[PDB]
């Protein structure tokens, strides 16, 4: 917190344990299933797979090879759009349209180009 | 001198025998002598068969070594332990389950063994 | 041999220690509430033991389909398995012995008919493609009279439709923590009806027929839930026995580990102080 | 019921409390559904207790 | 396959040098090929048995050990044979020279010395394992373990189109065989893909110099 | 199978495969017994025990080491013998009837003095 | 806190010889308060780096190696 | 027992050379009985701290030593 | 667990005495028991109790940077 801040050390904090709590739930949803979840940690897959798509991107260097223009991604922004996701405010969206964008913004108008 | 000119029964404590076998090989490593089995000098037993055959029994009187042993990694086959283990007659092994149950002295009843209980 | 493969071995094989001993501590407590559901069960059937003791065996009272001895056609079968396993021979010893007497002695598959209690001994006679009627699946760890009801209720009233002409229990006894016997048990038609100490006479209300009609099932069901609370008791206590001795096992295999580990680190410690001190030497 | 003098006691295979006939239907229907839902917390937490010695059996099969 | 092959023996009862100058030799033989436009396939059937008649004469030549015995030279041993192996661009001629080198281990320990110095050259393995070997599975490629670097821009697309799946089938198999070795009789849809990973495996499986066409 | 014949080498091969098979088995039958293998496993190790213990045999040389004479078995019945373990035709003899015995029929009249 | 702290350093650019000399420099910054009556903490970041340094001297020096070729 | 028994002691604080000579010691005893004739038994205790003493007297030679160090 | 002090307990003052070698019991009854409580009921009221009062000096025993406590 010295270094990143406070709050950035919170959000990140929240999405490494809430990834740690989706890695050790791999061997239970692959064997048993999604049903089988005991809900409080259905929450934590269905959060943990937005965050864990989020965090990719799009490069500026793979325009040449998709077509999709690239992003540079300031660090106050992809803490806020973290901290969005872990707040809940964008479960309603579905579980794409977090692959390859750069902002949170970019999200919601990727959901809605979908129909969402 | 208190078992051969005087003919009594004499204590030997060796606070960790062990530094002794280490303290032989870090003279071993300056002397320039090529390392025995593991990192211990290739005189191991020699060194302490030098030191503990003269803790005896004579005829005029003895010397006996309570002594405490490492045994380093847990490891009773180690050479340090494994040639220390050659000479011991018996073992006293101090619990800290007895201790804290109030049983003083601590010495594990069941762990404990002799060569002499015969 | 393998320093570092003989350490993630040890690992492992402590990993799996502290999982078995985890669900060792699991099925004491099972067991211990399997106990007292049985001690609470226990003056219920005291009571309708010795109801039906007084009533069937006084003053004749053998008119009743469930105190004769008919004809066998057919034989039922109660089998109780677990729906779990882990336990080491609860259902194996079962199965086994129920296998060995319906080849023994009937040796036609309309000749008996099969009630299993259980996945594992449905799943059984599945895969030897054995008639089974009724299956009763997924019970709790801590059973109450109402599952075993419904299945207890549909079993005596199908011997009481004329098709079973007697049938059979087969179940592990909680006998100690160790040993788990095996019993056979002969449920239906009640033929070893023993007398109780104080032979009292009753008023029968209607009449002793029409009471007889309506307390020999209870009577029954009762025999089943008893008869399944003592099954689960063994099962929790088999389960208990099978994970203390996968964790001496698993203990046994880490000293083992151990032992080979102290070899192979002297080895390699011995290894790598030749190979130093050679090319020490190598240079004069 | 067995009534002597003093021992008029009820053998019912159900048993409530609450001074109504129809409260023994709505306590069996209360506990179908516990009884349903301990009979699937039971399994899934074997079955999680199991996952768990499976995967730790794998890793001392693979370490060889 | 006499009719395109080159045979380079350097037997044990040969001298030392000519183990340590075999695969230099197959190296340039094949680069007499490589800068003319051709393509050439070099196989080393045993190179941690160049490796111990470098490690020969290097110590009867006085010069000082190091880990195992081997010299410090032993990764630029392997490296510069194996550097020589490349595709050259059209300027050059573009021809190309792939290489093969085997490496025996000892008791499956690919985390040995010469393993790790062979493994971090060339580009990319291809793991047989005996446990596999002795379970029906012949060539027996322990799939998951096996890395190509180059991988996918080597296949032709019809191969690739296909390949992307058998690897993801495979490894969904591999990953669930480990929770179907005992207890409690996985559900039908792992079971669906256990057959499917079972076929696959069946369906990789050869037998012996019978090479099948890429169609 | 262009040396010894294809049904030498089905046999051997698949004798190879149960005991690869068994050896694999180990662990499970270490820490947990024969009690948790899948029906199929427990096949496994029925007949690997009887194939391993069929590989043992008495030597004409080991006559001075336990006073059993000693056996010579031809390579067609081995074959036969080890085809014969793997059909499941002596699953129903005990395991420690197959141990020093040279044929199969003497494995048989071996289980016959042990009062199978 | 440095109104009461001294900072003895020897990064891992320094010779050898100085990442073997800093912890003896420390406890002769120590030794005069400790002979004095003061109380002295001090703090030996990474003597396993005094080990290496000290192994890497010896080697040098050839004096003859022991396990792990330390001296 | 020693009407008919020899004892040919090298104890632990001997020096190794009188520790690799003992059981040759022990042989060349007992072969002036054996070659008379008469039959002789010869029991080495410890002939593990035999080859000890032989790791010791050869390492203290220089000489390279092979498994567990011994030569 | 694993770390010791040779001295310890000579070195604390007074009042740390008291209180800090029942905390050495609950963490050690609580990292005896850490691996036993990711499923199932083992004990409702002597193991529970050890588990909540463990999982709290955890907590107790966490600080962040450069913020040094006093002993009182």
């Amino acid at each position: 917190p010295e270094i990143v801040g406070e709050e950035h050390y919170q959000v990140a904090r929240k999405v490494q344990q809430t990834l740690q709590r989706y890695k050790e739930l791999q061997d239970i949803i692959a064997i048993l299933g999604m049903d089988e979840l005991s809900d409080e940690d259905k929450l934590v897959v269905h959060r943990a797979r937005r965050i864990q798509f989020f965090l990719s991107q799009n490069f500026h260097v793979a325009e040449q090879f998709t077509g999709q223009p690239g992003s540079y991604v300031p660090v106050k922004e992809t803490v806020r759009g973290f901290k969005e996701i872990l707040e809940g405010k964008y479960d309603h969206l579905p579980e794409d349209a977090f692959r390859l964008v750069g902002r949170i913004e970019e999200v919601v108008e990727k959901a809605k180009a979908m129909g969402v | 001198y208190f078992r051969d000119e005087q003919g009594q029964d004499v204590l030997l404590f060796i606070d960790n025998i062990f530094r002794f076998t280490q303290a032989g090989s870090e003279v071993s490593a300056l002397l320039g002598r090529m390392p025995s089995a593991v990192g211990y000098q290739p005189t191991l037993a020699t060194e302490m068969g030098q030191l503990q055959e003269r803790i005896t029994s004579t005829a005029k009187g003895s010397i006996t070594s309570i002594q405490a042993i490492y045994v380093p990694a847990d490891d009773y086959t180690d050479p340090a332990p494994a040639t220390t283990f050659s000479h011991l007659d018996a073992t006293t092994n101090l619990e800290r389950k007895l201790a804290e149950m109030g049983i003083y002295p601590a010495v594990d009843p069941l762990a404990s063994t002799s060569r002499a209980l015969a | 041999a393998s320093l570092r493969d003989i350490k993630t071995r040890i690992n492992a094989t402590k990993k799996t220690s502290q999982i078995t001993k985890a669900m060792e501590m699991v099925s004491t407590s099972k067991l211990n509430r399997a106990e007292q559901n049985a001690k609470s069960f226990v003056p219920y059937m005291e009571k309708i033991q010795e109801v039906v003791a007084n009533v069937a065996l006084g003053a004749g009272g053998a008119s009743h389909p469930m105190l004769v001895s008919r004809p066998v056609k057919k034989t039922g079968y109660l089998v109780i398995t677990s729906d779990r396993g882990l336990a080491g021979a609860y259902n194996s010893n079962v199965l086994r012995l129920v296998y060995q007497t319906i080849q023994k002695r009937h040796a036609s598959p309309d000749e008996y008919a099969i009630i299993v209690i259980g996945r594992v001994g449905l799943s059984f006679f599945r895969k030897r493609n054995m008639p089974v009627i009724l299956d009763i699946t997924r019970l709790p760890d801590q059973p109450s009279f109402a599952d075993i009801k419904e299945i207890a209720r549909k079993t005596v009233g199908l011997f009481a439709d004329g098709t079973f002409d007697e049938l059979y229990m087969y179940y592990n006894h909680y006998v100690s923590a160790i040993q788990q016997e095996v019993t056979e048990r002969k449920l239906l038609p009640l033929t070893d009806l023993a007398e109780n100490k104080q032979r009292t006479v009753y008023e029968f209300e209607p009449s002793q027929e029409e009471i007889l009609d309506v307390l020999l099932p209870q009577y029954a069901e009762s025999l089943i839930y008893g008869a399944l609370l003592d099954a689960k008791a063994s099962e929790h206590a088999a389960r208990m026995t099978a994970m203390k001795n996968a964790t001496d096992n698993a203990n046994e295999l880490i000293r083992t580990l151990t032992l080979s580990y102290n070899r192979a680190r002297q080895a390699a410690i011995t290894q790598e102080i030749t190979e130093i001190v050679a090319g020490a030497n190598a240079l004069q | 019921l067995e009534v002597r003098p003093d021992k008029v006691t009820i053998l019912a295979q159900a048993a409530e409390r609450a001074e109504d006939i129809d409260v023994l239907r709505a306590k069996a229907a209360k506990e179908r559904a516990e009884r349903r839902l301990q009979s699937q917390q039971d399994d899934i937490d074997f079955k999680r207790a199991e996952l768990a010695l499976k995967r730790a059996m794998n890793r001392l099969s693979v370490a060889e | 396959a006499l009719d395109y092959t080159i045979v380079v023996t350097a037997s044990a009862s040969q001298p030392a040098p000519l183990l340590f100058l075999a695969p230099y030799a197959g190296v340039a033989m094949g680069e007499y090929f490589m800068y003319k436009g051709k393509h050439v396939l070099v196989v080393y059937d045993d190179l941690s048995k160049q490796a111990a008649a470098y490690r020969e004469l290097s110590l009867l030549l006085r010069r000082p050990p190091g880990r195992e015995a081997y010299p410090g030279d032993i990764f630029y041993l392997h490296s510069r044979l194996l550097e020589r192996a490349a595709k050259l661009s059209d300027a050059k001629g573009g021809g190309s020279l792939t290489a093969l080198p085997f490496v025996e281990t000892q008791a499956g320990d690919i985390s040995a010395y010469i393993p790790t110095n062979v493994i971090s050259i060339t580009d990319g393995q291809i793991f047989l394992q005996s446990d596999l070997f002795f379970s029906g599975v012949r060539p027996a490629i322990n799939a998951g373990l096996s890395v190509s670097r180059v991988g996918g821009a080597a296949q032709i697309k019809a191969m690739k189109k296909v390949a992307g799946t058998l690897r993801l089938d495979l490894a969904a198999y591999r990953e669930l065989e480990a929770f179907a070795q005992f207890g409690s009789d996985l559900d039908k849809a792992t079971q669906a893909k256990l057959a499917r990973g079972a076929r696959t495996v069946e369906v990789l499986k050869q037998d012996l110099h019978q090479p099948i066409p890429v169609e």
